[PDB]
RNA sequence: GUGGAACAGUGGUAAUUCCUACGAUUAAGAAACCUGUUUACAGAAGGAUCCCCACCUAUGGGCGGGUUAUCAGAUAUUAUCAGGUGGGAAAUUCGGUGGAACACAGUGGAGCCUUGUCCUCCGGGUUAAUGUCGCUUUUGGCAUUGGCCCCUGCUCCUGAGAGAAGAAAUAUACUGGGGAACCAGUCUUUACCGACCGUUGUUAUCAGAAAUUCACGGAGUUCGGCCUAGGUCGGACUCCGAUGGGAACGGCAACGGUUGUUCCGUUUGACUUGUCGCCCGCUACGGCGUGAGCGUCAAGGUCUGUUGAGUGCAAUCGUAGGACGUCAUUAGUGGCGAACCCGAUACCGAUUACUGCUGCUGUUCCAGC
């Protein structure tokens, strides 16, 4: 028996909270309007400090004790706002439900978190993420060509 | 050059027969007993040629909707006796 | 001697209990993951019937032009889906195979020598010939020479695996232990004779005559010389000598004469790229453009080219229902299906960790007479 850990891919999506300005109805246009950008003060340690505080205030102490045994952020870059969280296979339910209840960062509010891909290895999650981003480039290129 | 030339006086010209077998969709080539091994050794040294087991031959007969005597022939005497 | 209970050792054997359903996508491979639905065709390739107009003949009909309805196995559906998922050891620092084609030492080359001797196992039995010595058709004993006879236990390429020791024993060859089946080491196996190979070093100190068939002391036998109441001397054999684990050519370690020794090289690849050569056209001093053509060579560019599991910061899942087994119940249900361990190319053999079954052996306790 080895370390059977599960990696979880999450993406930060910003909904277009603007009631005074009109909106355009299309597929890749709303992908552009939701996948805009990450703000300035976003790093690995900031997301970890926010998710530990959400783990404390939402799930408690002993739930945070079970979660924070192998709770690390393995890969994250602010240019694309996609991150990979390592966790146990038993508390993967707890980690995904903690990712769901992420309300706001302490600096920037008005954002939702999308958990997309869960697997027991990071190499297949990277392969699925490249194919998903390739599909995003296909939708962008189809709406850009016409 | 990598060859050995042929001489009509002192080289062992063999008879070689290659025939098609229809329902099993496979080419069978027949040859004398002690001549088979100089032919067989040079076959899979071509790097896209592998050898078959009789389980794999049963798989090939199962794939081509064909039949096999120790297993897929229960009607005959020996097949029924052996299999059952 | 028997039956029951318990324990121990060895041999053989099996391990997700099995089945069913479900687990987001036109962004068409997100339950954790993999594979599959590619040898393209509706005897629709001058397809069939049918509409109108014009032509020729008449008892049937055919040609020409134009729009163009119906039909292609369940009058249907082109855009769904299926299957599988860690095992007896994957473990253990074990070994071998996929390079050798039946020993064709897998093949080739070079160097050296004792130059690769169709040789010799020793040994034992029979037969023939010769010479000597005793009996006298002739036989017996000795030595030489020539000829014959004397054992692949089984499967397997390898590694290895297990069977039995009535040709001298009771314990089934020898030696040591085990509680007994037995274990380890040296060995042999239709042996109708047996066979523990040689060399070197070691067994420290004391003891003893001596730690390797050195030597020494005593007794017995046989032979030779001086010699003849048989005294002595030399050589050979046998036996013994208080000690120490010891005197037993016994124990330990290293090296092969086997068919001469040693060295060197591959027979192992597939795509991609680059160079060179071959046929076609232009041009003619080597040149240039295409074949989705072939052969050679090179390159840490790649190897999901990956396996009825195939990952490689290492997937092998969660739940519900039904079937079966065991154990405990207050009304009839509840709990459990374990443990070891997770490979990383595959296979086989051996060892080690645990559960259950099965046979044998040994022990203890209790009686039937």
């Amino acid at each position: 028996v080895r370390l059977k850990s599960r990696y979880i891919l999450f993406e930060i999506i910003f909904p277009p909270t603007d009631t005074n300005v009109e909106e355009s109805v299309s597929k890749a246009d709303i992908l552009l309007s939701h996948h805009r950008a990450s703000p300035a003060d976003v790093s690995i340690k900031s997301i970890l400090q926010e998710i530990r505080r959400s783990l404390s205030l939402n799930l408690g102490d002993y739930g945070s004790a079970k979660c924070n045994s192998l709770l690390q952020l393995k890969y994250f870059s602010n240019k694309t706002s996609t991150g990979i969280i390592r966790c146990h296979r038993e508390d993967c339910d707890l980690v995904i439900m903690a990712l769901m209840l992420m309300s706001k960062i302490g600096d920037v509010d008005g954002l939702i978190v999308n958990p997309v891909k869960v697997s027991g290895t990071i190499k297949k999650i990277e392969q699925f993420a490249m194919r998903r981003n390739s599909k995003i480039l296909n939708i962008i290129k189809c709406s850009q060509s016409s | 050059k990598t060859t050995v030339p042929f001489k009509e006086s002192d080289d062992p010209s063999i008879p070689l027969v290659i025939i098609r077998r229809l329902k099993t969709r496979d080419w069978i080539v027949v040859l004398p007993w002690f001549w088979l091994l100089p032919l067989w050794h040079l076959l899979n040294r071509i790097p896209r040629m592998y050898h078959i087991g009789l389980r794999q031959f049963q798989q090939i007969q199962y794939e081509n909707k064909q039949l096999y005597f120790p297993d897929d022939y229960p009607f005959t005497q020996l097949g029924y006796i052996e299999n059952s």
